[PDB]
């Protein structure tokens, strides 16, 4: 049911779908050494991709249904250049028909157009001066739909986000090559990221696009904060989603010492530009492979591992004592060769027992594979102590809802920009 | 049926004034003096609290506009309640009883806003109060009537105004002497912080506690008893008045006379006890305003209103005046300095009254720095370093900010006014105020010594009516003083600086003593004793509501010009001493 479907491969990008679609790159566009099937395209005229299809699936027809989807990453905008500075990103328009998708300050627009140049338009606007974004620089599953009977609609991860009327529209060419490059940006220095385009000749409903959504999530892998994957020997900023206003501190090395969330945060400033919650405060935690046997450095499910703190620049390690009051028990930073017998050692979750896909949850064990309980914190005399705990673990089995066992890495990323 | 309850009326207040005569005046009327005295000085000192404590106050609790100016008048209204209320209740329930009960209700609500953290309990608090201490005037004062002859009334009484003045001496005393140590920081529970401000507060409310404990000892005034039909208690507190005179006198052998006393005959459960205790107060209060007084309580009201609008207006006006000429010599000295260039050098220094205008500084890092009223304008940074920046009524206007980095610093988003900030980072913000509070130092020193010199004005004039009262009038002494007061309200204009202008507080204070002196004996003497309190309590409510309206218009009209205030003052107490002038002569009389 797919026509088009770039995939990586061995140094280049291929079609999955039986139609072998000519692809042609730039000698610009970048690759990701991990996830090398993420591509990268920035404010170039050489870093560009061409693709043809053939002339049996041309999109020419007036009752023809389509969709298309992809996973994009937008950096943040930084100043002033970038309002009313619509780019295009996508284009498949010829002799002034066709359907394009582009970029603008906190839009994605997606354009289509006929042989009587009609424009209608279904735009995606995200916010800039919100605290914590869930857009930006953050990566989002794009999918659009078009019943030329009812309407043409978006919808960002899966749910629906704007739809408009398009009956009105007469008939819609396309062109017989599809552009993958940033055209139009004042800005010399923004580029995006694309990664896994598929194309189908009919309209997805809800249904579709939401199995879509999880099969190309990678769910068996953990994710940092901006959605690529978790890796070891990394150090990561640590944010909680219940709690997002303060950071992961210690005050004290060793058992007497506890770590705590202290807030509240700072904030990036550019006068009207963003306004966002500074993201680089607290310690970084670091992890490391203990029984991992894969050879890579991607963290994924159900993997035990070790977490090291970073204090004034010095590794630490996580443990806590197994025997002491309550079930909810500190947990503390302290020196690596004086670890002994406290328990170390973590079990990553990333997906639910049904394997539905939710955050990072790191479930605190004991060497004799007793769960002490999942990672959270809780309130000690006005302190927000992190501790272990199986109240998580039983609000699960309950389908209750947990609260602080959700946590997000955030590693330092070119496209935030925040000076450290 | 009038005829006969008016020739039972005379003949009652006859008998009395001759009983009263016969007992004489020694050792009871002082030591009720001095009790009641004791009742006035909390009144006096209520009144100074909040403006002693909200220099701290709106620090200690983010004290923005339109917050300070309630906590002001909070009190005011809260004694507009009371005064009411109190005075109502008096006719019903006694003298002492409500004189008690309210001089309690102020001491509970004045020791539970010493310790209270927020700023609408802490309303609720100061207002409750208020309205606790609102009817220690009209009751302290109609109940120290009903035991003086008239052969010297109008001085006795008179003499029961030094108390008020001896408090506001006490309350200035107090904040000069625990306010200045702000570092007293005594710590009961994280949360919440034990200031001296608050100790202020606690010594302000001891003299209503003391005032309480030197009333349990009194007895009921005996005019009372008898309007209610109580004849046997009336007539032993007038024999108790009779042997504590006569033991002090040195003759404790001679026997109480007076055997009979002719008496006014008397014509789910909590609801109708008090739907009939309101009803009698509207039928009192209704009776008020009467055929036989109606023109009596219209030219009082006009009396009151006039005088306290003028006085609570100009006493507020003058440290309002004082402070804004403060001000503007502050800012006549400010220094500028346009343009300069700095290149990388950290930065050192503690500014006061300072505008840097048109600067450039490039890579400088701004280490440990306390601003006073410092405004840089027109300036750009970039690359700089903000650390340890203390700063109060300090702004960025005009400014550029770029690739700079606020490490803990105070520097709020409402410092930067129509600045521009590009690739900034603010790390480990200071706790502070959401906005501006301004900031109090040593200046507030000479404010409790003005205020202290106002206080000491009352007491040269006060003397003088105390030994006058009985030579001229109460009605002469009224004009004569309203007279003076408002020749000093068109002198007011001869003077510019501070020193003129202590001087004229002080003269005013000195003049129009004798003026409030005469009216309170006037409205004591100029009502019945079935009444007195309730019309005393309804002039001393219509009282406190002028002095909100003047107190309002008066810090509307400062810093805007000196003609306003003035001409309101001179009208309203030209107005007050004309209507005072058709009054009726009371001097001479018994305590009808
Ligand atoms: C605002 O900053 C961004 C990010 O730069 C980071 O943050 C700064 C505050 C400062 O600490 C830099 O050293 C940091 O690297 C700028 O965008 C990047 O600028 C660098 C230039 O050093 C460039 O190499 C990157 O490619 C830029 N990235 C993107 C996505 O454009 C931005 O230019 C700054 N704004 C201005 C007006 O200078
Ligand atoms: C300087 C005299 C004015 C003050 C204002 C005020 O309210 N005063 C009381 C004195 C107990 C009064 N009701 O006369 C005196
Ligand atoms: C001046 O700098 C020195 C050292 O940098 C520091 O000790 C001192 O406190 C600074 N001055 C002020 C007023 O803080
Ligand atoms: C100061 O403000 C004026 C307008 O009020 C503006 O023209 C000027 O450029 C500003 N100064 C700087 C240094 O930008």
């Amino acid at each position: 049911t797919s026509i088009l479907s770039i995939v990586y491969k061995k140094d280049d990008l291929i079609d999955l779908s039986r139609y072998g679609a000519k692809i042609n790159i730039g000698d610009r566009v970048y690759y990701d050494s991990i996830d090398k099937n993420q591509i990268k395209l920035i404010n170039l005229e050489s870093s560009t991709i061409e693709v043809i299809l053939k002339n049996a699936i041309v999109y020419n027809s007036m009752y023809e249904n389509f969709s298309t989807s992809f996973w994009i990453k937008i950096p943040k905008y930084f100043s002033k250049i970038n309002l009313n500075n619509e780019y295009t990103i996508i284009n498949c328009i010829e002799n002034n028909s066709g359907w394009k998708v582009s970029l603008n300050y906190g839009e994605i627009i997606w354009t289509l157009q006929d042989n009587k140049q009609n424009i209608q338009r279904v735009v995606f606007k995200y916010s800039q001066m919100v605290n914590i974004s869930d857009y930006i620089n953050r990566w989002i599953f794009v999918t659009i739909t078009n019943n030329r009977l009812t309407k043409s609609k978006i919808y960002i991860n899966g749910r629906l986000i704007d739809q408009k009327p398009i009956s009105n529209l007469g008939n819609i060419h396309a062109s017989n090559k599809i552009m993958f490059k940033l055209d139009g940006c004042r800005d010399p220095r923004r580029y995006i990221m694309i990664k896994y385009f598929n194309l189908f000749d009919k309209e997805l409903n809800e249904k579709e696009i939401k199995d879509l959504y999880d099969s190309q999530s990678n769910s068996g892998i953990l994710k940092d904060f901006w959605g690529n994957y978790l890796q070891y020997d990394k150090p990561y900023y640590m944010l909680n989603l219940f709690d997002p206003n303060k950071y992961v501190d210690v005050n004290n090395i060793g058992i007497r010492g506890y770590m705590y969330l202290k807030g509240p945060r700072g904030s990036v400033v550019t006068t009207n530009i963003y306004l966002n919650s500074t993201l680089y405060e607290g310690t970084k935690f670091i992890i490391k492979k203990y029984a991992s046997g894969n050879e890579d450095n991607i963290v994924r499910n159900n993997d035990r591992v070790y977490i090291n703190v970073v204090v004034k620049n010095k590794e630490y390690r996580l443990a806590t004592n197994a025997s002491q009051a309550g079930v909810e028990k500190i947990l503390s930073a302290l020196e690596i060769p004086d670890v002994g017998n406290l328990s170390q050692v973590v079990v990553m979750k990333s997906k639910d027992d049904q394997g539905i896909r939710n955050k990072c949850k790191m479930n605190l064990q004991d060497n004799n594979g007793n769960d002490i309980g999942f990672i959270g914190f809780h309130l000690y005399d006005n302190i927000a102590k992190l501790v272990a705990s199986n109240w998580y673990n039983r609000q699960v089995g309950k389908a209750s809802r947990t609260f602080g066992c959700s946590w997000e890495f955030i590693p330092v990323d070119d496209g935030w920009g925040e000076s450290s | 049926g009038e005829a006969q309850r008016r020739k039972e009326r005379e003949e009652l207040a006859q008998q009395y004034e001759a009983i009263l005569r016969e007992c004489g005046h020694g050792r009871f009327q002082w030591t009720l003096y001095f009790v009641l005295g004791l009742a006035l000085m909390a009144d006096g000192v209520e009144v100074f609290v909040v403006g002693f404590v909200l220099p701290s106050a709106e620090k200690d609790m983010c004290l923005s506009d339109s917050n300070k100016g309630m906590l002001g008048l909070i009190v005011y209204l809260g004694m507009m309640v009371g005064a009411f209320l109190w005075g109502g209740l008096a006719d019903r329930l006694g003298r002492r009883q409500c004189l008690l009960i309210s001089l309690s209700v102020n001491s509970v609500f004045a020791f539970f806003s010493s310790f209270v953290q927020g700023y609408g309990t802490f309303l609720f608090c100061r207002l409750l109060s208020g309205v606790g201490i609102g009817g220690s005037i009209p009751i302290v004062f109609s109940y120290f009537s009903e035991f003086l002859a008239q052969e010297k009334r109008g001085e006795h009484l008179s003499w029961l105004c030094m108390f008020w003045m001896i408090g506001g001496v006490y309350a200035a005393a107090m904040a000069w002497a625990i306010i200045p140590h702000y570092g007293w920081s005594f710590q009961m529970g994280s949360a919440y912080q034990f200031h001296s401000w608050r100790v202020f507060v606690l010594v302000c409310a001891f003299p209503s506690v003391f005032a309480i404990g030197a009333l349990t000892t009194q007895p009921e005034s005996p005019r009372f008893f008898l309007e209610n039909g109580k004849h046997d208690e009336a007539w032993m507190v007038l024999k108790q008045v009779h042997d504590t005179n006569m033991r002090a006198k040195g003759h404790p052998e001679r026997v109480f006379s007076v055997t009979h006393i002719k008496t006014i005959h008397q014509e789910q459960r909590w609801g109708v006890r008090a739907l009939s205790l309101g009803g009698q107060v509207w039928g009192n209060f209704l009776s008020c305003f009467g055929p036989e007084y109606r023109r009596i309580t219209l030219m009082m009201m006009g009396v009151w209103f006039t005088m306290s609008f003028s006085y609570y207006g100009l006493t507020v006006w003058f440290p309002d005046m004082i402070r804004h000429l403060q001000a503007v010599d502050y800012a006549s000295r400010t220094k500028v300095f346009p343009g300069e260039r700095v290149e990388h050098v950290t930065f050192n220094f503690t500014l006061e009254n300072q505008i840097h205008r048109g600067g450039q500084y490039f890579n400088d890092k701004f280490i440990g720095l306390r601003l006073k009223s410092v405004s840089f304008e027109d300036s750009l940074f970039e690359e700089c370093y903000f650390e340890d920046v203390t700063s109060s009524n300090t702004f960025f206007r005009n400014c550029t900010f770029i690739n700079t980095v606020f490490y803990n610093t105070d520097l709020f988003e409402y410092k930067f006014v129509n600045s521009r900030l590009i690739n900034s980072t603010f790390l480990h913000n200071k706790e502070g105020c959401p906005l501006d509070v301004t900031g109090t130092g040593e200046g507030a020193y000479m404010v409790y010594f003005v205020s202290f010199l106002g206080t000491l004005a009352v007491l040269p004039g006060n003397i003088v009516s105390a030994l006058l009262m009985d030579k001229i009038g109460r009605l002469r002494m009224l004009a004569g003083s309203s007279v003076m007061s408002c020749v000093s309200c068109f002198f007011l204009s001869f003077g510019n600086s501070e020193s003129a202008m202590i001087a004229l507080l002080c003269l005013f204070g000195g003049v129009s003593i004798a003026s409030w002196n005469a009216l309170d004996v006037l409205t004591v003497e100029l009502y019945p004793s079935d009444k007195r309190t309730t019309a005393f309590g309804f002039l001393n409510a219509l009282c406190k509501l002028a002095a909100v309206l003047g107190i309002s218009i008066f810090t509307s009209f400062v810093g805007i010009t000196k003609a306003a205030p003035i001409l309101f003052a001179s009208a309203a107490l030209a107005l007050g001493s004309s209507l005072a002038l058709k009054l009726p002569e009371t001097r001479g009389q018994v305590l009808q």
